[PDB]
Order: structure tokens, then C-alpha cells, then sequence
């Protein structure tokens, strides 16, 4: 999920993008 | 450049940063 | 508990603390 | 909605908590 | 569901929100 | 102390009520 | 240092920042 | 007070100092 | 991305964000 | 400028992505 | 007393504190 | 740099001016 993607490992700003509605 | 780690109120502070008026969803169980 | 005025990033913040792990939805009027 | 009452009024945590998953 | 960890400026943002207009202390070292 | 029940170990919103004045 | 308008939970963190292990008290007018 | 100067005015970091424990 | 309205300290941490380890100048006009 | 303008009006992360180092 | 860590965005939070209009640069890669 | 002083190591606010412009 975001946590795995994005605090345990790292995501760009536009990986993010992916949780907005 | 490399990414950084964006954990708990960081992380929904950067959806809110690149969602906004759009809305995001935080399920972290996911 | 006592009632909040939250504008923001603010409400964000709020949203995480009172749901925790459960996360939630952040869904502002378009 | 809850974002906007929040902000040009007020809101308890109990109303947010409406918004948990 | 459990809790989180609630630290430094996380912790006193968290008493700000709980406490509000009550006014909080946030004493570390007790 | 709170930084020992809360950061240390874990809290809920209601025990951090104990802290307020 | 600088003088600053803090509203708000800024007002927490700025206390947070400046008082450190100390802590600090935060009471708002009721 | 001092929550209510830093809003509606300016305050000092030195009188955020008095507020300390 | 969307378009955000980001005063004080809120501009600082979408600096933050945006830069990254690449770092950034934050500068008022004075 | 970008300060000013993110607070008055309304600023991208484009913009303000000229202020990386 | 002694002092904490500062760390991210905490860190960037408390140049804008202690700067405020004078601004500041964020240069972690120097 | 001040990640070095401020994050891994400490340091106080007067330091943190150092990087005031
Ligand atoms: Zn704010
Ligand atoms: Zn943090």
C-alpha cells in the first residue's frame, strides 16, 4: 500500500498522485 | 536525484500537498 | 475533546490523529 | 461538506472521525 | 484498533488538538 | 511521564486528555 | 532571531522549538 | 495573552521563553 | 498536480517536499 | 514574488520548484 | 539544558522560526 | 552541512541562524 511505497521504501511526488481521488 | 521516506502525518501531508482539491484516501492496512 | 477550527493542512492533521490506522478520506467540495 | 464546515465553522473530532476508513 | 506512537512536535500538535482551548502543559521530563 | 506512555509506548486520544489543563 | 505571527497549532510548535526538553505550558484565554 | 499576541500582533521568540516549564 | 495556496510555514514544508534532497531558498520580500 | 504570490493568489509546484538548490 | 534533533521537515519548521523574513537556505547535500 | 549538525547531531537555535540569509 502507500505506507510500503512510500515510508518504508520511497515514491516520487508523481507516485503519489496515485492515492488522490 | 533520489526520493525521500514520507511516513504517517509527513505522508498525508504531502497527499494533501499533491491531491488538494481533488481529495486523496490514507489506508495505510492496504 | 473540544471542537476545532481547521483549515488546510490542518484538517489533514486532525484526520490522521483521530483515525490512526484505520486512515481515511480526505474529500474537499469541487 | 466536512472540510468546509470545518474551516468556516467548526467541527469535533467525533464528526471527523465519520471520515476514518 | 491500536494506537500509534506520538512523538516531539507530533505529540504537542496532538495535545493541541485533544486540549484546545483548555490549554495543555507538555512536560517532557516528568 | 507523557513522552514515556505516548512516544515510548502507545496512547489513544482519551489518554491524552490527561494532559490537559 | 525574528519576530513572528503564530496562529494556532504554530504557536504550539514554536514553543515546542524554542523550550525543548524544558516543555512548556500552552493557555489560551478562555 | 501570549496565545492570543502572537495571533493578533507579533511576539518574540524570548516571550515565547517565559512559557516554559 | 494541483494548484495550492501556501501561507507562512505551509510554503516552507511544499519546499520541502517539492525539493528534496536537492534542498531549496526560501526568500520573502522584505 | 514566489512568497508572496503562493499566499495572495494561488502558486504551482512548478513554480516553486525554481527554488531548489 | 541540552538539545534535540531536528530533522526534515522539523528542521526546515524551525529555519523558518528562527529566520522568518530574513529567509534561509535548506542545503542538506552540502 | 546542518543535516550533519542540527538532524544527525544538535544543535541550538542560535546555530540554526547560521543559515538565516
Ligand atoms: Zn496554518
Ligand atoms: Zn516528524
Amino acid at each position: 500500500g502507500i505506507v510500503e511505497q512510500c515510508c518504508t521504501s520511497i515514491c516520487s511526488l508523481y507516485q503519489l498522485e496515485n492515492y488522490c481521488n | 536525484f533520489v526520493n525521500q521516506h514520507l511516513c504517517g502525518s509527513h505522508l498525508v501531508e504531502a497527499l494533501y500537498l499533491v491531491c488538494g482539491e481533488r481529495g486523496f484516501f490514507y489506508t495505510p492496512k492496504t
